């Protein structure tokens, strides 16, 4: 996942 | 045949990912971004998405484009179910009135  | 998100992971898995993170991440909606499946620019493999409830759609945009390295004059849009929202719109609003049964936001990006 990426946090944005 | 599909080679989607949901088309991967079946109903039940997905659910699990939603709960698993709105359990780990107060502030985040998971979101699902995709290729319009018709459109021509680049495809990411690099689909979900931890979202903070104010992000704005303008900023989700301007993120997708520097990671497919969108020349600034080509154009690209996010659709929520055939829904093109304006740039200002804040992601958490979307959300409760687009989530995904599963849990998930999908979006859509093309040009």
């Amino acid at each position: 996942w990426e946090e944005l | 045949m599909k080679s989607t998100f949901k088309s991967e992971y079946p109903f039940e898995k997905r659910k699990a990912e939603s709960e698993r993170i709105a359990d780990r991440f107060k502030n985040r909606i998971p979101v699902i971004c995709e290729k319009a499946e018709k459109s021509d620019i680049p495809e990411i493999d690099k689909r979900k998405y931890l979202v903070p409830a104010d992000l704005t759609v303008g900023q989700f945009v301007y993120v997708i484009r520097k990671r497919i390295m969108l020349p600034p004059e080509k154009a690209i849009f996010i659709f929520v179910n055939d829904t093109l929202p304006p740039t200002a719109a804040l992601m958490s609003a979307i959300y409760q009135e687009h989530k995904d049964k599963d849990g998930f936001l999908y979006v859509t990006y093309s040009g």
